RNA sequence: UCGUGACAACGACAAUGGAAGUACCUUCAUUUCUCGGCCAGACCCAACCUCGCCGCGCAAUUUCCUUCCGGGGCUAACAUCCGGUGGGUCACUGUGCGGGUUUCGAGGUCAUGGGGUGCGUGAGUGGGCGGAAUAAAGGG
RNA sequence: GGAAUGAACCGCUUAGGGAUAUGUGGCGUCAAAACUUGUGGGCUCAUUCUCGAUACGUGAAAAGGGUGUUGGUGGAUAUCCACCGGCCCCGA
RNA sequence: UCGAAUCGCCACUUCUCUUAUCCGGUGGGCUGCCCGCCCGGCGCCCAGUACCUUCAUUUUCACAAGAUC
């Protein structure tokens, strides 16, 4: 009842097969199952078929008519620059940081495993002088109730 | 399954005091019956020591009465000559599902037998098991990626509770005070976990810059 | 690329004797996976026609005609299929396609689902790109008017094949089992 | 086998000296432009005709 | 051009060169990370030594097929390696001259790590050990 | 359908679950780790006596992935691995190593 | 066929049998003890068998691509479609095939044989080992 | 070696053994193979011998019906009539 | 008495519901589009990102010769 509609001008990300994890536009739909997507702006990404179980819509879209030529599409993404809206997007970000992991060199591992254990590091302190105070985990309730029993 | 007075000497004397066995606990409630079990079993016979919990809320295809007259066929298989002899019918959700695990394994080898013997089911979540960490479901199994939204489909619970289980209202009572129970605890200790993403976000501005600098590198802060 | 059943032309004619020198030249538009099935339906149509037989018969040509580029299209497809119940009965459709030969493609798989024939017993008269405002089915009418969009529902969606799972915990994405 | 290729054939290394002349890189362009251009000629030159 | 009867041919993987970081996968010292020094005079073991103050291994021969060559390299132009020679581990509590001979080396190894831009972190780095964990997949890292 | 060949084991492994994964495995050696009821020799029996125990182990190595998800083909040595470990557990190390 | 002492274990598939291992015995046969006819691992040569990466021929690629005008159609257009006009010198989906020695990045053989270059009558045959030479004839 | 089971069906026909590849038949569990393959289309809902699902194997079924649903053909008018298929249901 | 096989753990996971569903929740403007607003973790070698310090002769693989119970 909340969903991203199907139509001309709507951005897409392709799920699995070659052009898995990319972006593109639906140009053009043929029946119930099958539409036409182009990138103009991305290597790859010319016209071409894809099922509607391999896409996902997002929430950009782009005002084109049907079955528009290449050329005034990418007018239109150029003045709408929706592709820079979409790579500023958490789930973007996400996409791009799984595949630098891929992508290392056991050494930048080594380096992302020092900056984590230095950021619990610095939690587990900040967390330790705020419990000091006001008390909230189990041993500092604990021991406030036990510091309570002073009638000896 | 109660220790005797010599496991009690042996673990006294070498200084044991618990252990856990690594255990798998699923949680039943919208899967479908029948490849609940087919992934179950083969995963038993690869040595997984497993507890399913929410038996009476798995789910058949098909309407309450298509299925309830299936049931009623079955009941009507017996060994004329002496029917304690016969096939036993169990009535209870959990007996069902350890039935219909059991007919997908060699049961009538050790090592069928072996297998069948690592699977405990249950009815709700028992008190034994609220605390043991969190549950698992099956993807494949579940009900919103097998069954279109228009089919009519039988929930276990109600089947058997009108072909002879008789214990559909102590389960019922038993799950309210665990959801009140649990409930409670939950809306508590969330000032803990409140003050720990405090934390880590007041880390990121007193940890070294070099490292910060990598972390928004690989999208993590 | 995914249609089977590519689109062939094939061009030949009788061997020339003293009775009959200088014989005619026919071309026969088919419907085949490859080529050997092409030339296959080429000489029993011949042969129900003309009287022709593969033995006193030359092939000319036999190659791949190249269809237009990619847009959605209307297609009309006349085919003609025969069942000992009923004899030949001979029908017009209409589909959705991007390509004349996979709308051919889609007709043989309508075929053998609503009416169960198999693909040698099935002849294809003719297909032709037909216009909006001349399309006489409503199910594929509907896909005509601008502004056209419908939502996705009741998704079954699935994981890349490196990244599936068995078990998977409740209230995260954490893998458990595999 | 490469010795039992040669003795039975010896010929052989200069049919994969052509093949490798063959797969080069500059020629197979030039190779590529030339053939477009001779096709080209001739079909208008024909049409003309 | 080296024939077979040469001391210089040799046939190892083209990742393990001298100055390499490879990654100890069996024996005593598994999981603990060095570094490449020289190749024996045949097609022999290579001898390797993470600095032993670092991350505690000493000179020792090691075959090809128990390590994992990382893409770190140092440069060792600077050391000499020279004094290694088969016949120190021939000879069957440290003896001094082999102390001594490990003292030289690992002097002449520092410096040249500390050499490189990224000094602190690499020694860092060779402290570090490398372990397979629960839900891990080696066979789709890169190293 | 017919029956069993015991020179050729399966070997089912953690995080694979694909044939481009599990050529990844092509050769490596593989161990599976029991015990006896009494102390036998053992590599080193000698120079470390602190390995004399009662544990044991059979090796073996990959020859080749089987089917279409990961599952590999395993041939120890000269004979068969024992009934007794089917639904066991299986070590694979990463030597040796062609990276 | 039966008794006894010691031992081996064993649910309920009637027992018996086949194949392949293992756990405890046996001390039966053979070998070795400063070299071993034992157990492992890695390396080299030959042979056979795989994988990566890079390519070619052929009017197969014109029932085609592009520009414009005239219909027609939709909404104000554009588009699907029909006639023509003028141009046509990163993938374009058919069919036959190649590539490591003046070298085109690897792997497997516990599924083969080696003396594993030692050597003295135990026959390295190699575009691959030696020693001469430098575009030698044969292609676009 | 396959069709669960069967003299005759399907494949193949046989000295003692390894490696590689197939035939018939298969890839949810029993039970090796799609850890439930596709980034392929449609059709079907079946209440007490319980919808259907490997030929030979009749080794389970007819005439006659259905305003169940899904497709065609020929006529009329800005939706109506006649006829023919697919799966399912009654006859059982 | 026992030499044994197993090799992530948490009092941030260890509550509930949905999939025709604001995929964290939740408003407005003119079907659908547009514009807003508020808010699993650790663990892998310095108890912490400084670059200080012990490792050997167990001298090239062998059940981790070490842990847990
Ligand atoms: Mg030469
Ligand atoms: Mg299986």
């Amino acid at each position: 009842v909340k969903a991203n509609y199907i139509r001309a001008g709507r951005l897409v990300r392709i799920l699995r097969g070659p052009r898995q994890n990319r972006v593109g536009v639906i140009v053009d739909i043929v029946d119930a199952n099958r539409v036409l997507v182009e990138n103009p702006c991305e290597q790859k990404m010319w016209r071409h078929v894809q099922n509607l179980k391999n896409v996902e819509p997002l929430k950009f879209c782009v005002s084109i008519s049907r079955n528009c030529s290449t050329k005034a599409l990418k007018e239109a993404l150029e003045s709408k620059k929706v592709l820079e809206k979409y790579a500023a997007t958490k789930s973007a970000v996400r996409i791009a940081a799984k595949k630098a992991f891929a992508e290392s060199t056991d050494f930048e591992r080594y380096q992302l495993r020092v900056a984590k254990r230095s950021r619990a590091y610095w939690a587990r302190k900040i967390f330790d002088d705020n419990d000091k105070k006001n008390p909230v985990s189990w041993h500092k309730v604990a021991l406030k109730k036990l510091l309570k029993n002073a009638k000896k | 399954v109660l220790p005797s007075r010599r496991s009690l000497n042996r673990s006294s004397r070498k200084g044991f005091k618990k252990h856990r066995p690594d255990i798998i606990v699923i949680d039943l409630k919208d899967h479908v019956l029948g490849r609940a079990a087919a992934i179950v079993a083969k995963q038993l016979l690869l040595g997984k020591k497993i507890t399913v919990v929410r038996c009476e809320k798995l789910t058949i295809a098909g309407s309450e009465i298509r299925n309830k007259i299936k049931y009623l066929q079955f009941l009507r298989k017996r060994k004329l000559s002496n029917p304690k002899l016969g096939p036993f019918h169990h009535r209870s959700p959990s007996d069902v599902f350890i039935r219909t695990v059991r007919s997908m394994l060699p049961r009538y080898t050790k090592r069928g037998q072996r297998a069948l013997r690592q699977l405990v089911a249950y009815e709700g979540v028992p008190v034994n098991v609220v605390r043991t960490g969190g549950r698992v479901v099956i993807p494949k199994a579940q009900r919103h990626n097998c069954y279109r939204n228009e089919r009519r489909f039988t929930v276990l619970g109600n089947m058997c509770k009108h072909v002879g289980w008789k214990y559909s209202d102590v389960v019922e009572k038993l799950e309210a005070a665990r959801i009140e129970k649990s409930g409670r605890h939950h809306k508590k200790m969330e000032k803990v976990r409140v003050a720990w993403k405090n934390a880590r976000k007041e880390a990121l501005k007193k940890m070294p810059q070099k490292n910060v600098e990598v972390l928004k590198k690989f999208g993590l802060a | 690329v995914r249609p089977h059943l590519r689109h062939y032309c094939v061009v030949g004619r009788e061997t020339p004797s003293e009775k009959n020198p200088q014989p005619t030249v026919y071309k026969f538009e088919v419907f085949a996976p490859n080529f050997v099935v092409a030339k296959s339906r080429f000489w029993r149509m011949m042969r129900e026609k003309n009287k022709v037989k593969s033995t006193h018969g030359d092939v000319l040509s036999c190659k791949v005609v190249k269809d237009r580029k990619l847009a959605a299209r209307n297609y009309s497809v006349d085919i003609a299929y025969y069942s000992q119940r009923c004899g030949y009965t001979h029908m017009v459709k209409e589909f959705r396609d991007v390509c004349k030969a996979g709308a051919v493609s889609q007709a043989y798989n309508d075929l053998a689902s609503r009416h169960r024939a198999r693909y040698h017993n099935i002849e294809v008269l003719g297909v032709k790109s037909i216009p909006n405002h001349e399309v006489r089915r409503l199910n594929v009418a509907q896909f005509h008017p601008h502004n056209l969009s419908f939502p996705l529902l009741q998704r079954r969606v699935k994981a890349p094949r490196k990244d599936r799972v068995i078990f998977v915990k409740k209230n995260s994405k954490r893998a458990v089992v595999a | 086998n490469r010795r039992l290729r040669l003795r039975l054939n010896p010929f052989q290394k200069k049919e994969k000296a052509m093949a490798k002349g063959m797969q080069n890189k500059k020629n197979r362009e030039a190779r590529h432009a030339a053939k477009v251009v001779r096709l080209a000629k001739a079909r208008k030159n024909v049409a003309k005709a | 051009k080296v024939s077979r009867k040469s001391p210089e041919y040799s046939t190892v993987r083209k990742s393990c060169k001298p100055g390499t970081i490879a990654i100890i996968l069996a024996g005593r010292f598994r999981g603990r990370r060095a570094v490449i020094l020289k190749q024996l005079p045949k097609n022999g073991p290579l001898v390797i030594s993470g600095p032993m103050k670092y991350s505690g291994v000493p000179i020792r021969r090691i075959d090809s097929r128990y390590i994992i060559a990382t893409s770190t390299r140092v440069d060792l132009t600077g050391v000499d390696t020279s004094a290694i020679t088969p016949e120190i581990f021939k000879r069957e509590t440290v003896s001094d001259e082999r102390a001594q001979l490990q003292n030289a080396i690992d002097t002449a190894l520092i410096q040249a790590i500390k050499k490189d831009p990224l000094g602190k972190e690499m020694a860092g780095y060779l402290h570090s050990v490398f372990t397979i964990k629960p839900g891990d997949a080696p066979h789709r890292l890169k190293w | 359908l017919h029956g069993q060949n015991k020179n050729t084991a399966l070997v089912r492994i953690e995080n694979v679950n694909t044939t481009e994964d599990a050529k990844w495995y092509v050769g490596k050696r593989v161990c599976y780790v029991y015990h006896g009821y009494k102390i036998k020799r053992c590599v080193r029996w000698s120079k470390a006596p602190a390995r004399r125990s009662n544990t044991r182990a059979i090796w073996g190595r990959i020859t080749r992935p089987h089917g279409t998800s990961g599952t590999v083909r395993v041939k120890f040595n000269g004979s068969s691995v024992p009934a007794s470990a089917i639904g066991r557990r299986i070590r694979v190390y990463l030597y040796p190593s062609r990276i």
